[PDB]
RNA sequence: GCUAAUCCCCCAUGUGGACCCGCCCCUUGGGGUGUGUCCAAAGGGCUUUGCCCGCUUCCGGAUGGGCCCGCGUCCCAUCAGCUAGUUGGUGGGGUAAUGGCCCACCAAGGCGACGACGGGUAGCCGGUCUGAGAGGAUGGCCGGCCACAGGGGCACUGAGACACGGGCCCCACUCCUACGGGAGGCAGCAGUUAGGAAUCUUCCGCAAUGGGCGCAAGCCUGACGGAGCGACGCCGCUUGGAGGAAGAAGCCCUUCGGGGUGUAAACUCCUGAACCCGGGACGAAACCCCCGACGAGGGGACUGACGGUACCGGGGUAAUAGCGCCGGCCAACUCCGUGCCAGCAGCCGCGGUAAUACGGAGGGCGCGAGCGUUACCCGGAUUCACUGGGCGUAAAGGGCGUGUAGGCGGCCUGGGGCGUCCCAUGUGAAAGACCACGGCUCAACCGUGGGGGAGCGUGGGAUACGCUCAGGCUAGACGG
RNA sequence: CCGAGGGUAGGGCCCGUGACUGGGGCGAAGUCGUAACAAGGUAGCUGUACCGGAAGGUGCGGCUGGAU
């Protein structure tokens, strides 16, 4: 496997358009800290620390809208929307001044920065930059 | 300052000069991506003391012959082979691309 | 020597000279060595003349020829009350 | 092709190919006419198209193209030419600038003039 | 037709003169020197020696030579002389 | 120079009645009051629906008959306007009243915009004393627009100086009557202005 | 053959300076010291036992340079191998100085898919143009650097040149002549000719700014300041304004009733470009002269190419409009003529007897001393796609493996801090652009202030992620 | 000694041109047939090979992107 986050969002965004309660990830210090801003931005219900046959993962709590009129009926998403940007094949970093502004504000941009993993309204506060993760509304 | 630069020596071939390879990175100015490069230096070494497989910093110097403008600054670590290996094989595949 | 000379900028029968400091051997709107006021002989505004007087006393100091009516705009600007 | 792959062999910035070579960089050529004659479009059209094979100061000899109704070009008629094909008689890239040289403006036009080389009336 | 670069010129020639004979001096000096402290005869040798690097010094007032070559030609010009009395010494003047 | 043809004939082709001739334009000897109908041949044809572009383009030539301006000056001022803060609709029409000759008719001294260039043409108006003939003079706040001294006592200014009594001039300007001497007080908010003209149209014109 | 000097030389003098050897600090040849040796000079002038300008050796400043190094700088891989002064060494030559820059000897090295070598094209930058940006294109004018001076080579003089209007030599070309012999180098300003689609006056002045020489007066300055030509560009301004018919003539259309041109014209009245007359600059206050001290400081005067021009005043004439387009894209419609002809055309397309598409006309649309065409650049073109595309059938998966370089890589802990991120600081010239203001009656143009930046150097910090080193693990992989 | 260049000799790359010749594009108002598109009247296409005035045919093997 070559991108262990690539492949979280992905199992996050896959669970999610298929409405599954939560999914598993294999586990990460690293990882953990980016559900630790998916969940305190209201992403996610949130995570836990669990096991499967032997092997620590993180199960994730996924949130979504209400039950809807019309034909389809399928709740709005919560997490419409989750990318890599940062990649190995191509590392993205930037500084302050050019952490971009998502959605016009009502998304976010988590990154990495040697503050630790901050969003682009976090960024700007503490006034660092950083390798940046991804974008997610 | 005099510009300093660390690399393996590749070549001891010559009389008191050893072939220092410098390598660097930088992203790509328009791909983005972070990309190596790499130059290799004649540094004087008047004391015959490096050796194939040093690591070693060179400090730009006043001009000694043509092509060599650096001095050996100072050994870093010594035996890495695995270097001189990576180089090596690199020229030998050039055999292998002509006509 | 260097010199402390003026450089005609502005345009047609529009003069605006920067007195400045600059090698003698340099074509007038050249480069310069350093900036150090301006002079509008037209005299069309309040201050058709500045001088920082503090810098073209160094430069006197350390050894800059002023022209002949660049002597008179620093004399105007009192760079040689003593 | 993946972000490597364009590190390594770049995009290619594609050249333009000029459409009167003729006119070997500039506005305009003069030359000489060595054939002046009609020509068949091709279909759907049918017609007697004039044209005059010139000969430039650019080295180089073509068909181009004589506007107008009716003109004065014959062998050795000086000329001076612009771009600018004729969509239905191949190989015809360029216009001869009517009013210039020994080539007359059109004999009584009244309506787009300049395009002409024809004066101005009483 | 005319000028004074003409003027220019013709001086030219004549420092030139001044100039190469002066040069000349030297070598022919510190060449002679140098062969003494060979076979040296160290008295003759700093002699000459002597005659060299005045007339070196000499130049250098001038246009002849720019001082740094003065001081070169000298600083050669003694350390070949003393290194060449070391096959067999001693130094009979000055110097030093 | 500027337009200086047929006047009339502009406000039948603009279906609208634009005020370009001073006197006759109150009158229902007007030609849009006699034939409201687009000048020459085709003009009571049944109008087939303009396009688009069609639209933009007389409400933007409409709004520059108004002022008897050139297409590059106009150009000119909008392009200014799109560089300059705020909202460009607004800043433009502003930009274009600030205009001497524009200022002038605005004051009253004359009928006619096209009269109010010629007079200010002619150097019988001024600005904070000193003469000024060119009716492009952008005009700031504070300005003393006057009648020339050498120039009160003719017949034309007197006549329309005595049409200005008590006739209300709009909220961003003040008029002095007798002392033949206006001022110049802010730059217009749109709602100052009534023209018939949904300015946005012209922004939408130089977007393409 | 003779004669002068700030020309040349000789000795003396030594603050100093140079050089060899030793020593101390430093640390590439930096600073000091001891012995030895070696090197200075030119006087002119006035108000004349005192000044001024020169002359000499040294130190430091300033300014301008040389050399060196990191990174950046186009197309072709249908150019894949290149290299013998080649790469390094030792000694020496040379220079202001390092260096294969040059030589002698020794060693066998140096370079190259991260693209050497070769071919092609290009002076590079500040900038410019476009573009939402990213990018693309470009390097004219202005400023910075470089290079060159008919084509080559060379050195001399000199602080500095391997010297555009200096020298030597060879070549090509042209000219002069008295036919023996000589001359020249506009890529300085104008100007001629050739070439070309095409690009200026053989003008004026040193008044201003600047430069050279001079104690200074001052002399020279095709730098420059201005004037001339050209709609080449941008900016400004004019060919008028008001009033004036249910609306002439003419011309165009028509259902023959009328509709259009058109308030357009006439005509009436108001203004007043041009043109006349008078006056008339800013740019110029220094240098010098005065007293003071030849300084600080206060007064004297000279001087203007542009130019009798701008501009101010007074008088005063209604006084140039053209060009493209009107099938769709695209704003603008009818009549005649023509009849797959003559012709239009950017693409699609028009024309074969009722053509809004040809030509004319009336009318209309668009701009206006301009309009249009041709050429070229960016745009639209997310149609080279970093921003921002694609590959079952549209163009696009290598015939399949194996595998070199490379690119990329699981979980946990530490060390380092290369990438990365933050703070400080230097640099980031001037002009241009951007925001403010101000001067030319506006503007264009121009001036004063402001705002920054990427990117590189320096110092300090952070350590999530990528890196690197070190120690663990078993979910990947491999083995039993 | 080195040295502009000149001379002798042999090489490499590029441009122009050349009796004649090979196909190609186009035009179109022709001659000859009718190969493909329908089961296109022998399913088609295919790499290769031999052959025929010409599209083409046949053999071998492959593909369906073949009608019934
Ligand atoms: S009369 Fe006045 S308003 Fe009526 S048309 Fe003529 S100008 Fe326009
Ligand atoms: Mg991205
Ligand atoms: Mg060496
Ligand atoms: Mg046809
Ligand atoms: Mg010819
Ligand atoms: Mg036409
Ligand atoms: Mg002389
Ligand atoms: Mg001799
Ligand atoms: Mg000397
Ligand atoms: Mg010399
Ligand atoms: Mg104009
Ligand atoms: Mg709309
Ligand atoms: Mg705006
Ligand atoms: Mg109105
Ligand atoms: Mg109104
Ligand atoms: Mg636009
Ligand atoms: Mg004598
Ligand atoms: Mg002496
Ligand atoms: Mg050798
Ligand atoms: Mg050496
Ligand atoms: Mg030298
Ligand atoms: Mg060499
Ligand atoms: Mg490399
Ligand atoms: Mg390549
Ligand atoms: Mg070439
Ligand atoms: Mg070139
Ligand atoms: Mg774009
Ligand atoms: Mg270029
Ligand atoms: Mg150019
Ligand atoms: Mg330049
Ligand atoms: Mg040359
Ligand atoms: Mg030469
Ligand atoms: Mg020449
Ligand atoms: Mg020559
Ligand atoms: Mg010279
Ligand atoms: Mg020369
Ligand atoms: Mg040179
Ligand atoms: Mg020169
Ligand atoms: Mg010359
Ligand atoms: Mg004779
Ligand atoms: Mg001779
Ligand atoms: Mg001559
Ligand atoms: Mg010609
Ligand atoms: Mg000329
Ligand atoms: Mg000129
Ligand atoms: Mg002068
Ligand atoms: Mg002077
Ligand atoms: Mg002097
Ligand atoms: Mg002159
Ligand atoms: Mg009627
Ligand atoms: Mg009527
Ligand atoms: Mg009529
Ligand atoms: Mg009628
Ligand atoms: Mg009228
Ligand atoms: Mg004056
Ligand atoms: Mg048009
Ligand atoms: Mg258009
Ligand atoms: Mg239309
Ligand atoms: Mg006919
Ligand atoms: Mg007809
Ligand atoms: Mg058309
Ligand atoms: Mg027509
Ligand atoms: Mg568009
Ligand atoms: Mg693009
Ligand atoms: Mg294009
Ligand atoms: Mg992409
Ligand atoms: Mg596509
Ligand atoms: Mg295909
Ligand atoms: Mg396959
Ligand atoms: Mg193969
Ligand atoms: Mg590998
Ligand atoms: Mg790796
Ligand atoms: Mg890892
Ligand atoms: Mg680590
Ligand atoms: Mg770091
Ligand atoms: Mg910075
Ligand atoms: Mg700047
Ligand atoms: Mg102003
Ligand atoms: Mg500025
Ligand atoms: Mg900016
Ligand atoms: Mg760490
Ligand atoms: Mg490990
Ligand atoms: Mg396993
Ligand atoms: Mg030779
Ligand atoms: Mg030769
Ligand atoms: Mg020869
Ligand atoms: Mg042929
Ligand atoms: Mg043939
Ligand atoms: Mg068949
Ligand atoms: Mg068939
Ligand atoms: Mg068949
Ligand atoms: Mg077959
Ligand atoms: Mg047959
Ligand atoms: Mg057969
Ligand atoms: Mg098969």
């Amino acid at each position: 496997l070559t991108d262990p986050i690539a492949d979280m969002l992905t199992r996050i965004r896959n669970a999610t358009r298929v409405y599954k309660e939560s999914t598993d990830v294999p586990a990460s210090r690293f990882k953990e800290e980016i559900l630790r801003i998916l969940a305190r931005e209201g992403f996610i219900k949130g995570y836990e620390r669990v096991d499967v046959d032997g092997k620590p993962y993180l199960r994730v709590y996924l949130k979504y809208g209400p039950r809807r009129q019309g034909p389809d009926p399928r709740p709005e998403q919560v997490i419409h929307h989750i990318r890599r940007i940062s990649k190995p094949g191509r590392r993205v970093y930037v500084g302050v001044k050019e952490i971009p502004r998502v959605r016009r504000g009502l998304g976010i941009a988590i990154l990495s920065t040697s503050k630790g993993v901050l969003t682009d309204r976090e960024a700007r506060k503490l006034g660092v930059g950083g390798e940046l993760i991804c974008e997610v509304w | 300052p005099k510009k300093v630069l660390t690399g393996v020596v590749v070549s001891d071939k010559m009389q008191k000069t050893v072939t220092v390879l410098v390598e660097r990175q930088f992203p790509h100015p328009l791909y983005g991506k972070v990309i190596k490069r790499s130059k290799k230096y004649l540094a004087h070494d008047p004391e015959e003391k490096y050796k194939l497989g040093d690591v070693v910093e060179i400090i730009e110097s006043r001009p000694i012959s043509k092509r060599k403008r650096f001095r050996v600054l100072r050994l870093v670590e010594s035996g890495r082979m695995d270097l001189v290996e990576k180089y090596l094989i690199r020229r030998q595949n050039y055999e292998s691309l002509s006509k | 020597m260097v010199k402390i000379r003026l450089a005609r900028f502005g345009s047609k029968h529009n003069p605006h000279y920067r007195i400045v400091v600059t090698d003698a051997r340099r074509k007038r709107d050249g480069k310069y060595i350093e900036k150090i006021g301006y002079y509008d002989p037209r005299k069309t505004t309040p201050d058709w003349l500045k001088v920082d007087v503090e810098r073209a006393r160094y430069w006197l100091s350390v050894g800059a020829q002023p022209t002949d009516t660049a002597r008179r705009l620093l004399r105007q600007a009192g760079v040689f009350r003593q | 092709p993946t972000i490597n792959q364009l590190v390594r062999k770049g995009r290619e910035k594609v050249r333009k190919k000029s459409k009167v070579p003729a006119l070997k960089g500039a506005p305009f050529r003069r030359g000489v006419c060595t054939v002046v004659r009609t020509v068949t479009p091709k279909k759907p059209n049918s017609a007697l198209r004039k044209v005059a094979k010139v000969r430039l100061t650019s080295g180089y000899e073509v068909t181009a193209y004589i506007p107008g109704e009716g003109h004065n070009l014959q062998e050795h008629s000086v000329v001076l030419i612009r771009g600018g094909r004729v969509k239905d008689l191949p190989g015809v890239r360029y216009h001869i600038v009517r009013g210039v040289y020994d080539a007359a403006g059109v004999k009584d036009r009244k309506k787009s003039r300049s395009k002409y080389g024809t004066k101005k009336p009483k | 037709r005319n000028l004074s670069a003409l003027k220019r010129h013709r001086q030219s020639l004549k420092r030139r003169l001044r100039n190469k004979a002066k040069k000349s001096a030297i070598k022919t000096l510190s060449k002679k020197a140098i062969q003494l402290a060979q076979e040296g005869k160290a008295e003759e040798a700093l002699k000459i020696m002597r005659k060299a690097e005045s007339l070196i010094d000499k130049a250098a007032k001038g246009s002849t030579l720019h001082k740094n070559a003065a001081a070169r030609r000298k600083s050669r010009l003694m350390r070949k002389v003393r290194q060449l009395l070391e096959a067999a010494g001693a130094p009979l003047i000055g110097g030093g | 120079g500027r337009y200086i043809g047929p006047v009339c004939r502009l406000c039948r082709r603009e279906g609208v009645k634009l005020y370009l001739k001073g006197e006759r334009c109150y009158s229902p000897k007007c030609a849009m009051e006699r034939r409201p109908y687009p000048p020459g041949q085709h003009g009571q044809k049944r109008a087939r629906r303009p396009s688009d572009y069609a639209v933009r383009l007389r409400e933007k030539q409409k709004l520059r008959r108004i002022y008897g301006i050139s297409e590059r000056q106009f150009r000119n001022l909008f392009e200014e306007a799109s560089k300059k803060k705020g909202v460009t609709g607004s800043v433009f029409l502003g930009l274009l009243e600030s205009r001497l000759d524009n200022v002038v008719y605005r004051l009253g001294f004359a009928v006619s915009r096209r009269q109010a260039r010629q007079l200010v043409r002619h150097g019988h108006i001024t600005v904070n004393g000193r003469r000024v003939d060119l009716p492009s003079y952008r005009v700031r706040p504070g300005d003393e627009i006057a009648v020339a001294e050498k120039s009160r006592n003719l017949e034309l200014i007197r006549q329309n100086l005595e049409a200005m009594k008590g006739r209300k001039v709009g909220p961003w300007l003040s008029l002095d009557v007798e002392g033949m001497k206006g001022k110049f007080l802010r730059l217009p908010d749109r709602e100052d202005l009534a023209l018939p003209v949904n300015e946005q149209l012209v922004i939408e014109f130089y977007s393409r």
